[PDB]
């Protein structure tokens, strides 16, 4: 879930 | 008179905004180009996707955001993102133009261009009235930046767990805002209240965007035109 | 001598290809512009996404594809899409240029530009050797189009249920292809076998693309740059 | 599943 968001949050 | 702790908060909020708002608008040439009733959806979706990244960069530098849970960070971003984009867009909105001047002539966004991306006047007239209402307030950049952080850090957002922690962060931001206005903003005795009213305006613009986004995302030949980050942030998932 | 039933198949395959291959390349200005080690990924992903739509339009007009189940159609498209794009791209590949001439100078794709989208020479050298091998065969457009349909209609693809039905469609396509070559292609006594060899080449290019796509899609700051249709068609989902 | 694909297939 929220793959990109988790990434951009470091 | 403002304390040093409150002073550092302002400094770091201003530094965070300057790192994530490119006044030269030179990334806009990267987007799928504009076309001038859905002719603007590819361009405007690349635009909003780029803006979402700037808001994530901004939020990651708010004092204490980094220390919330990943879940609380995601929840606050998914409900506030569209409001901070509308808010941060005020710096390129023009009262004379009634448009968003983002660099060259291809990125001057009139009300005509912005009605060509799936959304209607029920969203676009209020949003334009919001922009001129907010421009007319003539906020110091410190106030403008404080409001973005207060808006992001709202605990009355769907999905937040640590309500009391987020509320304490926002409270300390509001204290700084009221203090700054009193001491550094001449004739600002009413300005705190107006800004909070504009936050209410934002909630209403959010609902109407969400309602209309729903209609876009139910048409696969339209949602196809969005970006992965938009689909994830505005998704119900 | 070819029958009328076999003749209509050729006609409708040629008409299907002419509807879905734009020789003017005028949609390419819609894509996120090229930049000349991941500088080309936004542009090339918009490119491949556009091509996937043309392949879906092509497939929907193959005699009997429309009548398969939606599941069989999706399975055949998810495994063959990348192969038909490589195959249909031969019409703009140039032996003199070693490049894909797609209109203006911004859309001449050398081997340098195409190594700037996340994929490596392990994929790009074989793909280029495939293009010159296939160009050198000098296929009639009827043969080129028959091969695209035979490639799409392969029943030895992961996910297909009605094996026997898909196999019967492909068999009748192969009959038309061998018959056309014998009767209409001078000196083509070996050409059927070479074309089938090129289909094997395609299987190998597919595996290597899938392996490398996996590495892109596991990096969310790269898969973020793809389009919804790419993510869905090349996904494992 | 395959929302866009199902659509483009009519
Ligand atoms: C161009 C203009 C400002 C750009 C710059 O200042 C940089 C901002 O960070 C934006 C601001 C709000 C945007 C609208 C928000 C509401 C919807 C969102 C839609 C995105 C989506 C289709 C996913 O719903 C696209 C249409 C729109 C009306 C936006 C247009 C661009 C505006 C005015
Ligand atoms: C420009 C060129 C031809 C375009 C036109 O003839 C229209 C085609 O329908 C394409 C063909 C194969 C493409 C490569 C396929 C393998 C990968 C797919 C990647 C897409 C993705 C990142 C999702 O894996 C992007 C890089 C690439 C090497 C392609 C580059 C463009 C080519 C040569």
């Amino acid at each position: 879930r929220h793959k990109i968001l988790h990434r951009l949050l470091q | 008179m403002l304390s040093d702790e409150q002073m550092q908060i302002i400094n770091s909020l201003v530094e965070a905004h300057h790192k994530t708002y490119d006044d030269s608008y030179s990334d806009f040439v990267r987007f799928r180009p504009p076309v001038r009733r859905l002719s603007m959806l590819p361009h405007l979706a690349d635009l909003v996707s780029y803006s979402i990244q700037k808001v994530i960069g901004f939020a990651k530098m708010i004092p204490g955001f980094r220390d919330l849970t990943a879940e609380d960070q995601i929840a606050l971003l998914k409900s506030s993102a569209i409001e901070i984009i509308m808010l941060r867009s005020n710096q390129s909105f023009s009262l004379e133009d009634m448009s968003w001047s983002c660099g060259g002539p291809d990125f001057k966004y009139c009300i005509n261009d912005v009605t060509k991306a799936g959304h209607t006047l029920e969203l676009l007239e209020p949003l334009v009235k919001f922009q001129v209402g907010l421009k007319k307030l003539k906020l110091h950049e410190e106030e403008h930046v404080l409001l973005m952080a207060i808006c992001l850090l709202s605990p009355d957002r769907p999905g937040v767990q640590d309500h009391v922690r987020i509320e304490a962060l926002q409270d300390r931001l509001c204290d700084v805002l009221q203090a700054y206005i009193r001491i550094q903003h001449p004739g600002g005795r009413l300005l705190y209240a107006k800004m909070i009213q504009k936050l209410a305006d934002l909630r209403s613009l959010n609902e109407e965007h969400s309602k209309q986004y729903r209609s876009l995302s139910f048409q696969p030949e339209h949602s196809m035109q969005l970006t992965p980050l938009v689909l994830e942030v505005f998704g119900s998932e």
